[PDB]
């Protein structure tokens, strides 16, 4: 199994920060990136951005720039990897559920993706 | 840059017959199926194949700068959302229904 | 009349291969250069009129052997050296605080520590002085970083880690052709062939964001890529006139030496004969604007003709990939480049600029975990002088509406810094049978 | 010229240079742990192999020694029909070899037998009057 | 038939073969430390120094590059005496190399020198004139 | 004799032993990590590659399969000038060798194009009539 | 069977202290030595 | 240890234990050579250590060479067969 | 020297007898700090 573990919902005031998580089991972790999406009532998705597991390197388009932080851990039995989420300045807009995805090849084919956390101010 | 736009906002064909969806999409495109409150699934990736693992009822072709998404002998649960991807954009899906 | 079958033996023919090259160097260090076969003093180079190849580099396989033959030979110098496993013990630090400056309030510690002696029942007192960045506090009394992952190992400070300039030769039945279009792009057909016997002088030098001490290119400054509109993908720069980079340590330092069991020396840090400052590079701050400016050009070309576009500063990472991270005269320096990736061009003074570094010897060099290593003090003063021929970039995502492209520095994979010199060559594999038909026949007697 | 001049010239012109192909197709590294102690050494076995694999296909169509070996198999034209001069003047090995990759192993097994192993025999029951 | 089939045939019918004999004596491992590391690599030096050895044998006799070459020394029937078709006709080579294996060392001295040799140099004393 | 007497006499007399000279280029060891495992395993290889950069010489010149092979090319005298008998009855090849070192290289290229390769293309030209 | 073949009529030059087997005699038991001591028990606690 | 003991090596190296089951007696041997190589061997009487040997001969291996250690004397070797040399 | 009891929780009596439940003291990553801990054993593998 691939599975992509998630965390469950939150919800919090405008102005505060959130962290939401996902955790990666079944695969050779170091070999694919992971992307973020986010997808807002009724509308399409949105590309929220992409982190490199091995050396941690994130990418985030210029709307998100000085707000998200994407982060990785990795345990000293090297099997389980737990990315990370982190928003900062809230506000209602950010209303949303938020989709852990991995990357299959150049295509940009997400094969498996995470069961989605909703999050509201 | 990028251009992508898909055709049929929503159709509203029933059980049976047989329909196509066309994304017109500048550079490689994928296709998934969401559900309402799950996650998307995907179907059909690079314009032609299709993942190990799914009704051979989808497939899809592309000839210059169209591509075409159709399903053969629809079924009671093919009812979801159909959208197209290129690469960080997607387009806001279509939804068929009986 | 009717045409006959004939054979041949010795046709110029080849078709594409693998294989393991060997290596060649000239006339102890790491690289284990003094295993490989003396080079020639002949640089025969054959040149092929009238025939135009295909080459394709982010595929071609002498970059994926490259690497796995220097991860190999990294590891087979650390086979006989010293293992450290007393020195996971608990520590007591203090700050260092003597004729310092005030950017280094905090960046070392005195720590002092119980060892083992050569008898296996007694114990000796002992102080040395460490990093901040190879140190954790305990329950917030340190601990060296590594003693939850991994296992240090150093000794052998008789080899050193200057690069040796390294020559690929290839063996019998196969050739290495080589692309000599000035204004070569990473893939296609280069109409200007010619066939050598061995590769020039690669040196393996490690580092992060800039490319040092590599090759220029000719005509002017190339930017290759597979498929530039895919975002996750790296950017190659190549200049083509150098920039330098002077780079020193201007502490003072002595080196201690402890006996540990019998026949085992661990090589502390002593005192420091006189002031503590911070390490540092300067670049001239009219060379590098100006080089800039050249790569602007280039840039545009793939992109509109009226686009802005940005340098920022690294968004995040491991300390590796974060900073320009090299190795100079033995230690290893980490430097903040965020004051040259600074500045934004739209279309239509004389003095340097200083860039501040960090210094680590607890070191985990190939993403590997299980297997750190140690890196003794040098003695003296530090000082080093490079050229950089190169950069690693990556462009910012999700832009749309055609404007503000922004780049930021990359890195982390070496296989990049390979890349950049193995853009000109590919292996073939010689097929010396042929047929054909012609009006001679074989004499029946 | 050198190694691999007569690639750029067409096959008539590139035919009378075989031997400087032919003389470094053994060695080159005249005077000379596993990396680069048997990385060498399993190419040095390789070469040998690559080497004998071709001597012998050579001695089995009775060209043994040579490097041009006038055969007694008839060309049928069904593996390619182009005038004699439009081979031999106008176009090189690295283009042929393209146009016939498909009918070697068709070819190779003619020289096989359809001419030795059929006279091979009969030069046995001549030589015993 | 394929590899040793004419092991079953009598002499005549079984030497119309010898190519797919001849053909499976270089390799067979085609394609890509000591376990399995140099359990191979003292293999395939083994099969090109047994392979060399008979070469060298052929050479020396005079039949380089040939699968059937008659020499110019006499059949003593101290060896054996059995009718001409009593051998190439209702036996095989398994029966009839067990009947000799007691005489090929006093044969291989008359072949390598008491007969080509011997020839070798009356070509020279000839082609001088 | 054996091995290498001949060493002792002169080139005619000495002329008359080459095939046990040319029998142990081979092998000797005849049936039997890296000391005694590695360093062995690196002098069989050498043997062999030795072995046949002669035999592809002798190939090229046209005199594969042989032990004396009479070519066609004149003996300049600027290499030597002595009585054909002041050389095949007074003198070894231990001593001629020490005073031609220096031609061979010169020699080895008259003998490999400019003799067998001018003549191979002929023999090509004469029979396609 | 230990052959032995006599050469009549020629002389050669010998040199020892300039001998090729001689040093590798040496470094071919200096290596068979360590060879021998690998697999066998190290004396650490006896540094008492 | 100072003017109690302690063995001799504790401070330049480590010991290992000369496995017990391993003899050190020396045994002949005989270094032979590969293919396409000769062994010659002088067989002159009084023959000194450099210059000319008349009197050559030709072996595949040497004798039966015992390798052992001393430093003075050496021991269990071979013998000269006319005089002192 | 391990310290070994009886397991009696919830077994039948084929297996009355055929675990143990040992505490040790066991090395850290620390040179100098060791941890308490404990393993389940089968009585096949320990004796007393
Ligand atoms: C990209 O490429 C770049 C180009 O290759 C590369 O840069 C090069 O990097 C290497 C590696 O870091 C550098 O090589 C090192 O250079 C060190 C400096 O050597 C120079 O300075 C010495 C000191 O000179 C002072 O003292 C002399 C008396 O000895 C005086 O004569 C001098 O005038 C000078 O006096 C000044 O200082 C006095 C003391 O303070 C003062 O009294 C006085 O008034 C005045 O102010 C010189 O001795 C030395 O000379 C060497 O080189 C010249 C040629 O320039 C030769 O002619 C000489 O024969 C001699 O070889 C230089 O001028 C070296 O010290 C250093 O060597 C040490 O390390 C190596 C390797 O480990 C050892 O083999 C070597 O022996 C040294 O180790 C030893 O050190 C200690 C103390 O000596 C010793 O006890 C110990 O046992 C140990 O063995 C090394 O070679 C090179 O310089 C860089 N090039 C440049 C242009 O900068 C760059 O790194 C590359 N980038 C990347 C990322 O890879
Ligand atoms: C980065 O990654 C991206 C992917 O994300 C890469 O994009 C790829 O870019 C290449 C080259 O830029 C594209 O190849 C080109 O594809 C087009 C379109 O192909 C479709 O249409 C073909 C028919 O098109 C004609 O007819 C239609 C109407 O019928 C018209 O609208 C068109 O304008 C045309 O007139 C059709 O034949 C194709 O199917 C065939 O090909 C595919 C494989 O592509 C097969 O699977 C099919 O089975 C079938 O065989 C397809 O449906 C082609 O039209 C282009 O043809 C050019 O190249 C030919 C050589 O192969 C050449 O013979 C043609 O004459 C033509 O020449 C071009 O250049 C001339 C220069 O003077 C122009 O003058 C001329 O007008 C023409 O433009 C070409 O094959 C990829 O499709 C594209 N992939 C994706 C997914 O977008 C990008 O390359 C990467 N970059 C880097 C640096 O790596
Ligand atoms: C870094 O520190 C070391 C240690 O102090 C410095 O080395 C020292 O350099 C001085 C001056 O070159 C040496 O002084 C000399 O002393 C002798 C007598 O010993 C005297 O005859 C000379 O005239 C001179 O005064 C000193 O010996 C030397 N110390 C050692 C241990 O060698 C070094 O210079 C410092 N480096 C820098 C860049 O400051
Ligand atoms: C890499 O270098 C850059 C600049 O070269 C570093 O950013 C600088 O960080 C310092 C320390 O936090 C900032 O100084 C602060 O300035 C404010 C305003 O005067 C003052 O109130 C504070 O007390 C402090 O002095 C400095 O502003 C900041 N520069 C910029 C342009 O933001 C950066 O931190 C370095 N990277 C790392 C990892 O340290
Ligand atoms: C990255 O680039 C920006 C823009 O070039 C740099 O900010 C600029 O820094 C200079 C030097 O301090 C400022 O000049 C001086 O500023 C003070 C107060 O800001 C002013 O009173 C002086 O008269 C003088 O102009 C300049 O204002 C400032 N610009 C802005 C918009 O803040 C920044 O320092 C660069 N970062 C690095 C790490 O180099
Ligand atoms: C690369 O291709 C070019 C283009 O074909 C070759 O240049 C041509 O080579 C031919 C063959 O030597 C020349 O023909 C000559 O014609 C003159 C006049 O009839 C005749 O007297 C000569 O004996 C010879 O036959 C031709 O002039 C020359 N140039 C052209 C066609 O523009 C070139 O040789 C090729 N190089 C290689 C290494 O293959
Ligand atoms: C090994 O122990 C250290 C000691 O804390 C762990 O350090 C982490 O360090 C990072 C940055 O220094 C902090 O952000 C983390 O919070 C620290 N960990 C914890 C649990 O607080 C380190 O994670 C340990 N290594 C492993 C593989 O567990
Ligand atoms: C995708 O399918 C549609 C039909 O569902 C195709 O549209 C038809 O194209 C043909 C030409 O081949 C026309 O004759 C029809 O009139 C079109 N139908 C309609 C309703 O306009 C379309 O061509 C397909 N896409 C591709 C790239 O072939
Ligand atoms: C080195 O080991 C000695 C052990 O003799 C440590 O001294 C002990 O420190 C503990 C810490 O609380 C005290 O409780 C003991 O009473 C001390 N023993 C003696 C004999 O004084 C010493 O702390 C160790 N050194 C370091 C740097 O940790
Ligand atoms: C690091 O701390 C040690 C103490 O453990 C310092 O060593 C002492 O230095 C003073 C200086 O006057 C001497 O009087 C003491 O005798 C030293 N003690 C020992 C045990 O050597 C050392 O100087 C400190 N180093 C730095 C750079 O601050
Ligand atoms: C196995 O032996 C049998 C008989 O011993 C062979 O059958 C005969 O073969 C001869 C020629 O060798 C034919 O002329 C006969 O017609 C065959 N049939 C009989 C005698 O009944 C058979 O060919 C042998 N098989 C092989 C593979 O050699
Ligand atoms: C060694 O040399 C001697 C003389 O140099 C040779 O003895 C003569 O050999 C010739 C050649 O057959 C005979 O005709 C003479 O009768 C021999 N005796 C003389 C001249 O006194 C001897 O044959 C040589 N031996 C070898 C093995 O070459
Ligand atoms: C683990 O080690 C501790 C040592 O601290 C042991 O506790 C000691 O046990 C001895 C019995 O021989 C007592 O005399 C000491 O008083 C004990 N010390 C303390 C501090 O309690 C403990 O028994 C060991 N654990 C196991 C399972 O053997
Ligand atoms: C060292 O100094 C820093 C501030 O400069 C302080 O926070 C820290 O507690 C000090 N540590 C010690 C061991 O003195
Ligand atoms: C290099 O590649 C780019 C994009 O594929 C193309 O625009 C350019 O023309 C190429 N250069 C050459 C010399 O073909
Ligand atoms: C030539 O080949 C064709 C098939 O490609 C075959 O039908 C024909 O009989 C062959 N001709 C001869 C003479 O073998
Ligand atoms: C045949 O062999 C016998 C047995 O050695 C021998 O007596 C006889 O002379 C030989 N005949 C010939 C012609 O050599
Ligand atoms: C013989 O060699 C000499 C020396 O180079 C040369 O001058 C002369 O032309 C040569 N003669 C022949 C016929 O090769
Ligand atoms: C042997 O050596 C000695 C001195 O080295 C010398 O006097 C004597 O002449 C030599 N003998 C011969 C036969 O060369």
């Amino acid at each position: 199994q691939v599975q992509l573990l998630q965390s469950g919902a939150a919800v919090t005031k405008p102005g505060a920060s959130v962290r939401v998580s996902c955790e990666a089991s079944g695969y050779n972790i170091r070999d694919y990136f992971i992307h973020w999406w986010r997808q807002a009532p009724g509308q399409g998705l949105q590309w929220v951005g992409w982190i490199n597991p091995k050396t941690g390197q994130p990418n985030n388009p210029r709307q998100f720039q000085g707000r998200v932080s994407l982060t990785r851990h990795a345990s000293w039995d090297f099997d389980t990897y737990s990315f990370y989420m982190d928003l900062k300045a809230l506000r209602s807009d950010d209303t949303a559920v938020y989709f852990c995805a991995r990357q299959r090849s150049d295509y940009w084919d997400f094969d498996v993706w995470g069961s989605g956390t909703q999050v509201t101010v | 840059d990028i251009q992508m736009t898909q055709s049929p906002s929503s159709l509203s064909a029933s059980v049976g017959d047989t329909v196509t969806i066309t994304c017109q999409a500048n550079g490689y495109l994928n296709w998934y199926q969401q559900r309402r409150g799950k996650a998307p699934k995907l179907l059909i990736y690079d314009g032609s194949k299709l993942e190990r693992g799914v009704p051979s009822r989808f497939s899809g072709r592309r000839w210059g700068q169209e591509y075409n998404l159709t399903i053969n002998n629809l079924q009671p649960e093919d009812i979801a959302t159909y959208f197209c991807q290129v690469y960080e954009f997607v387009v806001p899906g279509t939804r068929l229904d009986l | 009349e009717n045409l006959w079958v004939t054979v041949y033996y010795g046709v110029p023919v080849w078709k594409d291969a693998e294989t393991t090259l060997f290596c060649a160097s000239d006339a102890h260090n790491v690289w284990a250069t003094h295993a490989c076969v003396p080079t020639d003093p002949n640089p025969q180079e054959i040149h092929l009129e009238n025939v135009t190849e295909e080459f394709n580099m982010w595929k071609n396989n002498m970059v994926e052997q490259m690497h796995t033959d220097i991860i190999s030979l990294w590891d087979q110098s650390l086979k006989p050296c010293v293992k450290l496993t007393p020195l996971c013990v608990t520590l007591q630090c203090t700050n260092v605080t003597n004729n310092i400056t005030d950017d280094m309030r905090g960046e070392l510690k005195n720590c002092s520590f119980n060892m083992t002696t050569e008898l296996r029942d007694k114990k000796q007192k002992v102080y040395s002085l460490f990093y901040r960045l190879d140190v954790v506090q305990i329950n917030e009394e340190y601990r060296l970083i590594n003693c939850n992952t991994s296992a240090i190992t150093q000794a052998c400070p008789k080899v050193s880690f200057e690069p040796i300039p390294i020559h690929y030769c290839a063996p019998a039945g196969f050739a290495i052709l080589k692309c000599k279009d000035k204004k070569f792009n990473g893939t296609g057909p280069c109409p200007s062939v010619s066939t050598v016997q061995c590769t020039h002088g690669i040196k393996p030098v490690v580092s992060t964001q800039l490319l040092l001490n590599g090759s220029l290119a000719e005509e002017e400054v190339m930017i290759r890529s597979e498929n530039i509109t895919n975002n996750a993908k790296n950017i190659l720069v190549q200049f083509n006139t150098p920039v330098q980079i002077n780079c020193t340590r201007p502490n003072n330092n002595t080196r201690k030496s402890i006996r540990i069991g019998p026949g085992q020396a661990f090589y502390a840090t002593g005192d420091i004969i006189g002031d503590i400052r911070q390490a540092h590079c300067n670049v001239s701050k009219a060379t590098w604007n100006e080089t800039l400016g050249k790569v602007v050009k280039q840039l545009r070309k793939h992109f509109g003709n009226n686009t802005i576009i940005r340098f920022a500063n690294s968004s995040g990472g491991d300390l590796e990939v974060t900073t320009h991270s090299f190795n100079c005269g033995g230690e290893f320096f980490y430097c903040n480049t965020s004051g040259l990736f600074n500045s934004t061009w739209i279309s239509n003074s004389n003095d340097s600029i200083t860039l501040p570094c960090r210094i680590k010897q607890i070191i985990n060099m190939w993403q590997r975990i299980g297997q750190a290593m140690y890196a003794p003090p040098i003695q003296g003063v530090i000082r080093c002088v490079s050229n950089i021929t190169g950069l690693i970039l990556t462009r910012d995502g999700g832009s749309t509406n055609s404007t503000t492209e922004t780049f930021r520095p990359g890195g982390g994979d070496m296989r990049d810094n390979w890349r950049s010199e193995l853009y000109k060559y590919k292996v073939v594999k010689i097929e010396p049978l042929g047929v054909a038909p012609t009006r001679c026949k074989r004499r029946v007697v | 010229l050198g190694f691999l001049g007569a690639a750029g010239s067409t096959m008539g012109a590139a035919s009378m240079t075989l031997t400087v192909q032919a003389r470094n197709l053994l060695s080159g590294i005249v005077q000379q742990l596993t990396v680069w102690g048997i990385k060498q050494l399993q190419a040095r076995v390789l070469a040998v192999e690559r080497y004998l694999r071709d001597q012998q296909l050579l001695g089995i169509w009775g060209c043994s020694g040579k490097l041009i070996c006038c055969t007694n198999v008839p060309w049928n034209s069904s593996w390619s029909n182009r005038n004699l001069s439009e081979i031999w003047d106008n176009m090189t090995w690295l283009q042929w070899d393209k146009e016939i990759s498909n009918y070697t192993q068709i070819i190779y097994g003619l020289l096989e037998e359809s001419q030795n192993q059929q006279e091979k025999n009969e030069q046995d029951l001549l030589a015993l009057d």
